[PDB]
C-alpha cells in the first residue's frame, strides 16, 4: 500500500524517532499499549503505511532502532510509548563510537552492520509495495554519521529504484558541541550526494530561535523542538495517507522538487507558529498562513533564504478549504517576490492538499523549499574544516583505524565542487 | 439502440465522472442506489437510458463507463462512497503505484500491464453494446498518468476500432494559475499524441471557471466540485439529443462534418449560458436573445482566449427548452448583423443549431438556479493558437538548459521527443495562422 | 483536540450511515428469490423519451393565449383535426390508466402504448401461430421441477418372456 | 431406468466424491440422512432420482457409487462425518497400508487384495440396476495408491464388462505445482495403464481451476473444497440431461461418438461458464453471446493448456436454463467467424449442443453465485500433447540417472516397464502430431 | 551461371564469416562436412548453390570464400572447428605475426609478404567462374591488420579487374565507447584509402546493434556470436534474390546504380525488421505495415545514428515471405504521408522495393524466432555526417599532441601522410554539408 520503513540511527535519530511515532500514533488514534481505539473509520484504511499488524489485535511500528551503545534505547524504552517498538527491532554496539568516524564506519560499523541489513532486508521484503526509506540522524556524531551513511550507502546498491529521505541536523556555528564536527561531517555529507534522493536540513540554532521567539518559551527543552521537527515530519506523507483533492506522494515530491540529480538539499518549515498567548485571538486562514509560510524566520535552518533565490518550492496544506485562495496567494506571492525567484523557470510552486487536518487544528501547512542560500553552511563548514586541517589536527585518531589523506581531500573538493555548482546557478540568466 | 462509451482517466478525470454521472442519475430519475423506484411502468415504451445506462434484467442499471487511474486513493474513496452500489466493481480500473507527474512512467513503464486489461473491459462493454455511436474521455493533461495513459489508450482504441469516433474534453493548464511546474513537458506530449487520434478536442481549463462562477454565482470560495458541475451541465446539454425529443435532432455526428474544415484543426472552445444562482433569477428576463447575446461575448468562454484576436470558423449551437426556432433565427441575424464577431471570408455560413425539447435538470445542493431556456455553445476559431503559443513559450525557455531531463531519460524515454513535439507544434500553430488569411 | 473528518467528497454528496441490525435481516430476504439474470428487451419498445403529443411541435394549452396552439392555430379556414384529437388521447389515456391503475408520475408514460391499434389475436390474415408460446411460459426456480413422468405409454414392469 | 456408477479411487478421488454427492443430495431434495423431508412425495412415474439413488424399500436411498482407498483416515472421516446414515456401511472399502506414493504397491503387490472386495461390490450394486449407461471414475494420477487401483480396477473392468461406456476425470499433476517429487514415474505407468483401457480421459489440472478462482471470484486462498466444488458442477452440469427433460437432451453414448474421431485418441479439456461472485451477479448482462464467448478464453481451461497453439477437433456444449436455440446458433455463427479459434480441415462442423430446462442449482455456503443460464464444455485439441510433452521432459531428467528406481524394481515389477510406457507416449504424441497436419 | 566472391580479413572478418558460412550451408542444406545427403527430399534444386558454392564433381561441395590473417589462432580454431571437413585446407591464409594494431605494419611492412598469394587464390577462384557478379569483403576498421590488409587488396584489385562490383561491410567503432584507443587513426587512414576503392561500404556499428538486441531480443548477456547471427541474417536477406526466384528481382548490380548519387556518396546503413525474441510462447502474426514501421523507426536502426537529424537520398529495402505489393505500395503511401520521415528536394522518389518468395530460415539453438515476413531496408541519407564529424574530432584530439605518432612513424609510413587524411575527411564532410542544402 505504497508503505514505508523507519530507520533511525545514533542518540539524536532515536530522540526525533521516539517523538515522531507517538505524535504518529496520537493522530491514528493508537494506545500505547497497540490497542485502536479511535472514533472515526478514516484512521484503519491506511494504517498499514506506518504500521504492522500482530496477533491480538494489536499494531507494530516498523521501525529499526539502530546504535553502539545501549544507553539510549535502554532510555526510550524506558520512556512512554515504548511498548511500540518490537525488541527484535534493537541493534546495539557495546564500544561507542568515540564520536569518530572511522569508527562507527570501518572498524565497528563494517562487522555490525550486517545484522541490521539483514532485518531491513527481511522488513522490506515482508511489505506488499515498498515505497521508500525515511531516515533520522545527526551529522556530527560518530555513530549516526557513520553507520548511519553506511547503511544507506548498502541499501542504495540494493534498492536502485526506491526512493530515499533523510532527515540530517547538521552543525550550526554558533552552538559548538564537538571539537571535531568539521571532520565527520564531511566525511558523512560526501556520501549523501551520491545516494540520498532527498536531503532535509535541521538546526538547533534555528529551533532555539523559533522556540524562544515565536512560540516565546521561557525555559525549552529538547521536547518541544523534537515536537516541531516531529510536526514537520508527520506534515509531508499527509497526502500519502489521508484522501485529499490534490494528493501528492514522495516521488512527486522528488520529481516535481529535482531539477538536476545533484541539488537534492532542501530546507523545510512548518504553520501555523503560535505562541501560547495568543492562540485564540488571531483567525486561522489561507492568507495569513501563507503570509507565515514565507518568512524568513520560520525557516528550520540557520540559513537565510533571501539571500538568495528560491529554485522550486512545495507546499503541502492540511484540512478542509477552496482552491481559489490557495492558487491565488501562490500567484501572489510569486508575483510580488520576483526577484526571489530564478527567472528561467516558471511557476516554481507546489499545491498539494489534504483533507485530513492535525488533531486539534483546523489548517495546517508543511512547505519544503530548494534555495541557494543553503550553501552559506556549506562554505562555513568547509573554512572551518580547511582552518582545522592545514596542520593535521586530531588527524592520528582518524588515521590509527586505517584512513588517508587522500579520502579527506577529495571529500573536501566535493564540498567545493557542489557549492559551486550549486551557486553558479543564482546568476545564471537564459 | 444508441449507445456512447465513458472513459475517465486521471484524478482529474474520475472527479469530473463523479459530477457527470450524478448528473445523469437525477437527470433520468435512477437512484444513487441503482434501482429505478418502479413508476416507470406500463410498458415502458422509451429506452430513454440506453445511452449512458444498460439495465441488469430486473431493477438496477449500471452506466457504459470505465474508470482509471495508477493510486488506488479516489477509486477506493468512489468504491466506500455513496455510489458503491451503481458502479460495476471491476470496471474500477485501480493501479498500484503513482505516476508522479512524469509522462514516462505512465507511457513507457508502468502503463502496459494496465492497458491491457482497460482494453479487455472495452471489448467486453463494447461487445453487449449494439449500436455505438462513440467515445468520451475526459483526462487532465498537466498530470502524469493522466497524460501518458490517455495518450496510450488513444492509440490502441485508434488501430483497434479506428473509424469511431471520439471525443476528448481534455483540461489543460491555465496561463499563469497553475499547480505544477513540469506541465509543459507533458502537456506537449500529450498534444502530440492526441492531434493525430482525437476527431475533436474542448478546452476546458480552470480559471476561466473559476471567474465565472466568481461573477455571475457571486461565490468566491469555489472548489473543484462546482467546476465539475457546469462540465457536468456542459456534457448532458451536449448529448441529450440522442434522447430527448427535438425538432432539430442533433448527433454526435454533426461534429466531425460541421465543425472541422480540416483534419488538423479540431480544437474548439465551449460556452454555457444562462447562469444564474436561485436569488436573481425571478427579477430577470432570460430570453432567448438575451441568453444568446450572453453566451458569444468573450468573458463567458470556457477557456483563457479573447475571440475578438481571431476569426470564427464554425459555431455549433443547441438550445433546451421551450425556445423558438423563429426566435433561433432572428438571434443568429442580430449576431451577423453586430460587428464584433466576424467570420472568416470562405465561411459565408457558419452556424448549426439543434433543438432539444428537454428543460434542463436542477440538482440538489447545487448553484444554479431552475430555468426554462438554456443553449450550449461549441466554437471553432482561430485565437486558440495564442494558448499553444504561450505553451510553447513556457516550453522552450526552461528547455534550452535541460532541466528535469534526467528524470524523463532515466526511466526510458528517449530525448529525441521533445523536438519533434516541438516541430509539429510549430506546423500547427504555422497552419493556424495561414488559415486566417483573407483569399 | 477533535479529528473531525468529514473529507470533501462526503460533504459534497454524501455519507450512508446505515447498517441498522435488523435492517440486514430484513434485507435478506429480498435475495431467496430474486434470481440473477435477464431476458432480453422485445424490440420496438426502445425509443426516445417522447414529450410532445403532437409533431414536429410542443403541445402547450394553458390560459394565456400566447402559448395555447389550439388559440394559435385557429386562423385556419377550418378546424384542424390535430388538436381536439390529442385531447381526445389524452383524455381516453387517463381513463384508461384508471382502469388499470399506474400512476406513472405523469400520463406520458403510457401514452406511448395506449394508442395501439393492435389486437390481442390474429384478424384472419395470417396463421394463428398466437402471439409466441414463448409468451405464455411462466418460470419458477426451485429444484427438482423438470424431473420426467414415465407415463403409462411407457410405465411398462413384467418384460414379456416369449415372442 | 437408466443409471451409471461412479468409482472414487485415491484421497483426492475421496474429496471430490463427497462434494460431488453432496450436490447430488441437495439438488433432489435428499436430506442429509436419505429420507424424502418434504412428506408430499408421491410415487408413480417421479423417480428421476433413479440416475444416482435407489429405493431401499425402506425410507432413505442409498447412492450408487463407491470410495475406494488404502489409507483409513478419509474414510473414517467420511464414516463419522454429516453423511453418517446416507452410505451403505460396507460400500466404503478401506484397506489397511497407505501405498506411500509408490505405482508398485498399488498395482502388484497390495491393491491384489482389495480388488477382488471391490470387484465384488461393484457386480453386486450391478445386477441391481437395469439400464446401465456407464461408469465415471475419478483418481488422481500423482497418487501412488491412486494410480495404482485404478489400473488394476481398469484392466479388470475392460474384461469383466466388455463395451460399457467408461469417462475417467483424471487429475494429472501440474507442469509446475506439484506436491510430491515421484509423481512423474507413477503418471508415465497410469498413462500406460489407461491409454488403451478408457473410453473419454478428461484433463482436471489444479492450477488451471486455482487462477479461474483468483480471477473471477475474488478469492485470495482458495483450497481444495473450491476444486471440489466446481468439479461437482461441472459433473452435474454434464449429467442433467439424462434426468431432466430438455429441447435437445444427449445421452453417455452420445459424447464419445461425437468427440473421438479414432479409438487412440480420447483425452479432452473442459471448461464452465459462467464464474460469478454473488456481488459481482448484479451488475452483468449474463446473456447467451457472453457466457459463450467467455467459454472459450484459453484462461477459462479447466487445465493449463493453451488451445491457441493448436487446432480443434471436436466440442461438445452444454447449455441449462432459459436459452433458445437460436441465439446459441448465432453465438455459433459468431464464434465461426473468429478467427482466433480455428478448426481443423476435415471437420466443418465441429459442434455438438444439448440444451436443458432445470437451471443449475446452489449449495448454501458455497461461493459461486447462481444465473439462469450456465454452459459446460468438452473440447478435444491438438495442443493437449504440450502436457505429456512436459511430463515427458520430467520423466527424462530423472530416469537418466536411474534415480528412485530401486523402490520400483523392490516390489516385483520388472526395470523394462519404464521403457515400453516411455515408448508408448512417444508413439501417442506422435499420433497427435500427424492428426492434426492437412491433406 | 551467378556467383559471388567473399573475402574475410581480419579477426572479426572471420568470425561474422563462420556465422554467415554456417547459415548459408544451413540454408542450402549443405552438411558441415559438405556432403549434401541423398536422403533429402528430391535433391539438386536447379543450382541454387552455385552462388555460393562450385561442384566437385563427386561428392562435396567448395564455399566462394577466402580468408586472410596475419595472426593464426583463428585460422587453427577454424581447422580445429567442425567446419575443417567443408573448406578448401589451402585457401585459410594464416601469417606468422600480427600487426598490433598498427596500420603501418599491416600495410608497409609484413602484407606485402601475403598479398601476393592472396591474389593468386583469388585469381584461381575467378577462372573457375564464369558469371561472376562482385565481391564481397568483411572487415573490422579499429584493426590494424584488418585495415591495412583490406586496403591493400582493395587498391590492388581496383586495377586487376577494373569495374568490377565491390560491397564491404565495415565495422566502425561505436561513437563514444571501444576496446581500442589508437583505433582513430587506422580508422581515418582506412577510410582514406578505401574511399575511391569500393562500390559500395556497409556501417555496422557495435553499440547500436547492441542496444537492438536489448531491446528486441529481451538478452540482457549476449555476445558476438548472436551479433555475427544477425548480421549473416541481414547478409542472407540482402543475396536471397540471387538464389531464389521472387515477384521482383534485384542483383548486386542493382544496389550502387540506385543508390549513389554521386562516386563519393557509397556509404549506406541499415535496418533489419522484425527482430523477435524466441523464448515466447505465442507469436501473433505481424503484417507488412507494422514491419515495415518498425524498419523505418529511428531506433531500430543498426549504426548508432539518427535519421531525424538530416535528409534522405535512397532507401533500398527487401522483403521476404508472403508479402503481397499492394500492402507494400500501401505501406510506402503511408510512409510517404507520415512526416517525421522527409526527402531532399531533389528526389521525388526515393524508394527501391524488392521481393522474395522464401521466408527467412531460422537456425536451431538460435535466438531469432520463426516469421513468415521480413524486411532488410537500406538507407543512404545525409546523417551519416555526424560519425565522420566525432571520428575527425578524436582524431584531431589525439594528434595535437602527437601520441603514438612515432611507432607508425617507425615503419616507414611518412609522418605528414595523417594531413591528406585530414584534408580528405574534411572534403568529405563539406560535400555532405553541401549536398543536403537545397537549391
Ligand atoms: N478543474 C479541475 N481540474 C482538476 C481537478 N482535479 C485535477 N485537476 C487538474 O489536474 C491537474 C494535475 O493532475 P492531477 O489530476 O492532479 O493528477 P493526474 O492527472 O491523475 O496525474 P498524476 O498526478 O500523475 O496522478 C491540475 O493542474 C488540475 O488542473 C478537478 O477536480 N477540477
Ligand atoms: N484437485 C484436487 N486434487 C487433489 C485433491 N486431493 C488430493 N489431490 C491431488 O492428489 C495428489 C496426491 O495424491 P493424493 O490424492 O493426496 O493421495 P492418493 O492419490 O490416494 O495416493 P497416496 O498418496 O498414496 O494416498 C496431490 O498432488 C494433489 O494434486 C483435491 O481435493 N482436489
Ligand atoms: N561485430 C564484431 N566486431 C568485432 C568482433 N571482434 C572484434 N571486433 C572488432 O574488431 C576491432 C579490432 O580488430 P580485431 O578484432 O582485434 O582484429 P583485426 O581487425 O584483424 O586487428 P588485430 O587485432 O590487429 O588483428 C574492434 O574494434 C572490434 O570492434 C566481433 O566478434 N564482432
Ligand atoms: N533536536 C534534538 N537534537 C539533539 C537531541 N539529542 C542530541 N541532539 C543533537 O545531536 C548533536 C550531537 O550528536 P551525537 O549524539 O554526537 O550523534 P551520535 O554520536 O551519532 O549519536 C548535538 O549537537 C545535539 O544538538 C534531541 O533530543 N533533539
Ligand atoms: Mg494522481
Ligand atoms: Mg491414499
Ligand atoms: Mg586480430
Amino acid at each position: 500500500m505504497r508503505e514505508i520503513v523507519h530507520i533511525q540511527g545514533g542518540q539524536c535519530g532515536n530522540q526525533i524517532g521516539a517523538k515522531f511515532w507517538e505524535v504518529i500514533s496520537d493522530e491514528h488514534g493508537i494506545d500505547p499499549t497497540g490497542t485502536y481505539h479511535g472514533d472515526s473509520d478514516l484512521q484503519l484504511e491506511r494504517i498499514n503505511v506506518y504500521y504492522n499488524e500482530a496477533t491480538g489485535g494489536r499494531y507494530v511500528p516498523r521501525a529499526i532502532l539502530m546504535d553502539l551503545e545501549p544507553g539510549t534505547m535502554d532510555s526510550v524504552r524506558a520512556g512512554p510509548f515504548g511498548q511500540l517498538f518490537r525488541p527484535d527491532n534493537f541493534v546495539f554496539g557495546q564500544t561507542g563510537a568515540g564520536n569518530n568516524w572511522a569508527k562507527g564506519h570501518y572498524t565497528e560499523g563494517a562487522e555490525l552492520i550486517d545484522s541490521v541489513l539483514d532485518v531491513v532486508r527481511k522488513e522490506a521484503e515482508g511489505c506488499d509495495c515498498l515505497q521508500g526509506f525515511q531516515i533520522t540522524h545527526s551529522l556530527g556524531g560518530g555513530t549516526g554519521s557513520g553507520m548511519g551513511t553506511l547503511l544507506i550507502s548498502k541499501v542504495r546498491e540494493e534498492y536502485p529504484d526506491r526512493i530515499m529521505e533523510t532527515f540530517s541536523v547538521v552543525p550550526s556555528p554558533k552552538v559548538s558541541d564537538t571539537v571535531v564536527e568539521p571532520y565527520n561531517a564531511t566525511l558523512s555529507v560526501h556520501q549523501l550526494v551520491e545516494n540520498a534522493d532527498e536531503c532535509m536540513v535541521i538546526d538547533n540554532e534555528a529551533l532555539y530561535d523559533i522556540c524562544f521567539r515565536t512560540l516565546k518559551l521561557t525555559t525549552p527543552t529538547y521536547g518541544d523542538l523534537n515536537h516541531l521537527v516531529s510536526a514537520a515530519m508527520s506534515g509531508v506523507t499527509c497526502c500519502l495517507r489521508f484522501p485529499g483533492q490534490l494528493n501528492s506522494d514522495l516521488r512527486k515530491l522528488a520529481v516535481n522538487l529535482i531539477p538536476f540529480p545533484r541539488l537534492h538539499f532542501f530546507m523545510i518549515g512548518f504553520a501555523p507558529l503560535t505562541s501560547r498567548g495568543s492562540q485564540q485571538y488571531r483567525a486561522l486562514t489561507v492568507p495569513e498562513l501563507t503570509q507565515q509560510m514565507f518568512d524568513a524566520k520560520n525557516m528550520m535552518c540557520a540559513a537565510d533564504p533571501r539571500h538568495g533565490r528560491y529554485l522550486t518550492a512545495s507546499a503541502l496544506f492540511r484540512g478542509r478549504m477552496s482552491t481559489k485562495e490557495v492558487d491565488e496567494q501562490m500567484l501572489n506571492v510569486q508575483n510580488k517576490n520576483s526577484s526571489y525567484f530564478v527567472e528561467w523557470i516558471p511557476n516554481n510552486i507546489k499545491s498539494s492538499i489534504c483533507d485530513i487536518p492535525p488533531k486539534g487544528l483546523k489548517m495546517a501547512v508543511t512547505f519544503v523549499g530548494n534555495s541557494t542560500a543553503i550553501q552559506e553552511m556549506f562554505k562555513r563548514v568547509a573554512e572551518q574544516f580547511t582552518a582545522m586541517f592545514r596542520r593535521k589536527a586530531f588527524l592520528h585518531w582518524y588515521t590509527g583505524e586505517g584512513m588517508d589523506e587522500m579520502e579527506f581531500t577529495e571529500a573536501e573538493s566535493n564540498m567545493n565542487d557542489l557549492v559551486s555548482e550549486y551557486q553558479q546557478y543564482q546568476d545564471a540568466t537564459a | 439502440m444508441r449507445e456512447v462509451i465513458s472513459i475517465h482517466v486521471g484524478q482529474g478525470g474520475i472527479q469530473v465522472g463523479n459530477a457527470c454521472w450524478e448528473l445523469f442519475c437525477l437527470e433520468h430519475g435512477i437512484q444513487p442506489d441503482g434501482q429505478m423506484p418502479s413508476d416507470k411502468t406500463i410498458g415502458g415504451g422509451d429506452d430513454a437510458f440506453n445511452t449512458f445506462f444498460s439495465e441488469t434484467g430486473a431493477g438496477k442499471h449500471v452506466p457504459r463507463a470505465v474508470f482509471l487511474d495508477l493510486e488506488p486513493t479516489v477509486i477506493d474513496e468512489v468504491r466506500t462512497g455513496t455510489y458503491r452500489q451503481l458502479f460495476h466493481p471491476e470496471q474500477l480500473i485501480s493501479g498500484k503505484e503513482d505516476a508522479a507527474n512524469n509522462f514516462a512512467r505512465g507511457h513507457y513503464t508502468i502503463g502496459k500491464e494496465i492497458v491491457d486489461l482497460c482494453l479487455d473491459r472495452i471489448r467486453k462493454l463494447a461487445d453487449n453494446c449494439t449500436g455505438l455511436q462513440g467515445f468520451l474521455v475526459f483526462n487532465s493533461v498537466g498530470g502524469g498518468t493522466g497524460s501518458g495513459l490517455g495518450s496510450l489508450l488513444l492509440e490502441r482504441l485508434s488501430v483497434d476500432y479506428g473509424k469511431k469516433s471520439k471525443l476528448g474534453f481534455t483540461i489543460y493548464p491555465s496561463p499563469q494559475v497553475s499547480t505544477a511546474v513540469v506541465e509543459p513537458y507533458n502537456s506537449i506530449l500529450s498534444t502530440h499524441s492526441l492531434l493525430e487520434h482525437t476527431d475533436v478536442a474542448v478546452m476546458l481549463d480552470n480559471e476561466a471557471i473559476y471567474d465565472i462562477c466568481r461573477r455571475n454565482l457571486d461565490i468566491e470560495r469555489p472548489t473543484y466540485t462546482n467546476l465539475n458541475r457546469l462540465i457536468a451541465q456542459v456534457i448532458s446539454s451536449l448529448t441529450a439529443s440522442l434522447r430527448f425529443d427535438g425538432a432539430l435532432n442533433v448527433d454526435i455526428t454533426e461534429f466531425q462534418t460541421n465543425l472541422v474544415p480540416y483534419p488538423r484543426i479540431h480544437f474548439m472552445l465551449s460556452s454555457y449560458a444562462p447562469i444564474i444562482s436561485a436569488e436573481k433569477a425571478y427579477h430577470e428576463q432570460l430570453s432567448v436573445a438575451e441568453i444568446t447575446n450572453s453566451a458569444f461575448e468573450p468573458a463567458n468562454m470556457m477557456a483563457k482566449c479573447d475571440p475578438r484576436h481571431g476569426k470564427y470558423m464554425a459555431c455549433s449551437m443547441m438550445y433546451r427548452g421551450d425556445v423558438v426556432p423563429k426566435d433561433v433565427n432572428a438571434s443568429i441575424a442580430t449576431i451577423k448583423t453586430k460587428r464584433t464577431i466576424q467570420f472568416v471570408d470562405w465561411c459565408p455560413t457558419g452556424f448549426k443549431v439543434g433543438i432539444n425539447y428537454q428543460p434542463p435538470t436542477v440538482v440538489p445542493g447545487g448553484d444554479l438556479a431552475k430555468v426554462m431556456r438554456a443553449v450550449c455553445m461549441i466554437s471553432n476559431s482561430t485565437a486558440i493558437a495564442e494558448v499553444f503559443s504561450r505553451l510553447d513559450h513556457k516550453f522552450d525557455l526552461m528547455y534550452a538548459k535541460r532541466a528535469f531531463v534526467h528524470w524523463y531519460v532515466g526511466e526510458g524515454m528517449e530525448e529525441g521527443e521533445f523536438s519533434e513535439a516541438r516541430e509539429d507544434l510549430a506546423a500547427l500553430e504555422k497552419d493556424y495562422e495561414e488559415v486566417g488569411i483573407e483569399t | 483536540e477533535k479529528f473531525f473528518g468529514m473529507t470533501t467528497y462526503q460533504q459534497s454528496f454524501s455519507r450512508p450511515l446505515k447498517e441498522t441490525a435488523h435492517q440486514i435481516i430484513a434485507q435478506s430476504e429480498k435475495k431467496i428469490n430474486h434470481f440473477a439474470g435477464t431476458n432480453e428487451r422485445p424490440v420496438h419498445q426502445q425509443s426516445t423519451k417522447m414529450t410532445s403529443v403532437l409533431t414536429a411541435e410542443k403541445y402547450k394549452n394553458e390560459q394565456e393565449p400566447k402559448d395555447n396552439t389550439s388559440i394559435q392555430r385557429s386562423w385556419l379556414p377550418y378546424k384542424d383535426k390535430a388538436l381536439q384529437v390529442a385531447e381526445n388521447n389524452l383524455i381516453k389515456n387517463q381513463t384508461l390508466n384508471q382502469t388499470k391503475g399506474f400512476t406513472p408520475f405523469n400520463p406520458l408514460i403510457t401514452y406511448k402504448n395506449n394508442m395501439s391499434q393492435v389486437q390481442q389475436h390474429d384478424i384472419a390474415t395470417s396463421l394463428p401461430i398466437g402471439s409466441g408460446e414463448h409468451s405464455d411460459q411462466k418460470r419458477t426456480n426451485q429444484p427438482g421441477e423438470f424431473r420426467h413422468v414415465r407415463t403409462d405409454v411407457t410405465l411398462i414392469r413384467n418384460k414379456p418372456v416369449t415372442k
